[PDB]
């Protein structure tokens, strides 16, 4: 019964970590849209340039 | 580093496979590496906002519209604004999370010490160099009711006597 314990036990502190951790990375993505809009409108402006 | 945030994820998926019940936790994570993976070449791939106009420039002789788009880009540079959106569910999340986290961890630490008094309670008392059915019939009065149902059943046969003590007989 120990041995199922003790598995829980250390889950229980680390898994808090992993909840935040997740939730923070997704917040980065949140910004790397903002970067993907950016990407988009120097593309568009070098093809037209290209083409003239 | 992006790889602490990865370390202890991969860590805590092998951590989730040390706990069932939990099937499309360890899912979620997956997607959340898989994104965070994509921000990173998401960025790597990126085409710089400005426009090349100290070559491509005074590469076209017909720049009247270099300018232009130029000016485009410049007046549009804030093509997508700031956004963090994660600050109120994230809150709300941690909230939940983090008392349900508290409870499972005192609850364990808690059963941790129960079973280690209880080891201890079994070494250092145990009638088992001497034992009377009297001190069973003492510590447990199961012993007594479990008698009491049997005598009431008819029955003087109980398997748990021949299970695994002996029957020996003379047939």
């Amino acid at each position: 019964r120990i041995d199922s314990v003790s598995q829980l036990q250390n889950v229980a502190e680390t898994t808090k970590v992993l909840f935040d951790v997740s939730k923070e990375t997704v917040e980065l993505e949140s910004e790397a849209f903002e970067l993907k809009q950016k990407v988009e409108l120097a593309h568009e402006a070098k093809a037209v340039l290209d083409s003239w | 580093a992006k790889s602490a945030a990865n370390k202890l994820d991969w860590a805590k998926v092998i951590s989730s496979l040390r706990i069932t019940g939990s099937t499309a936790t360890q899912l979620s994570s997956f997607k959340k590496r898989n994104d965070e993976a994509r921000r990173q070449l998401l960025e790597l791939q990126s085409q710089p906002t400005e426009v090349d106009f100290s070559h491509y420039r005074s590469v076209l002789k017909n720049t009247s519209v270099i300018d232009k788009i130029e000016s485009y880009v410049k007046q549009y540079k804030p093509v997508k604004i700031d956004a963090s959106k994660q600050l109120q569910v994230i809150e709300s999340f941690e909230k939940h999370a983090m008392t349900n986290a508290k409870e499972t961890e005192s609850l364990v630490s808690k059963e941790l010490k129960d079973l280690q008094s209880t080891l201890d309670n079994i070494q250092s008392a145990r009638p088992f160099d001497e034992l009377t059915v009297d001190d069973l019939t003492k510590i447990k009065p199961e012993i007594d009711a479990k008698v009491e149902e049997m005598v009431k059943k008819g029955k003087w046969d109980v398997p748990g006597y021949k299970d695994r003590f002996g029957n020996l007989n003379v047939m």
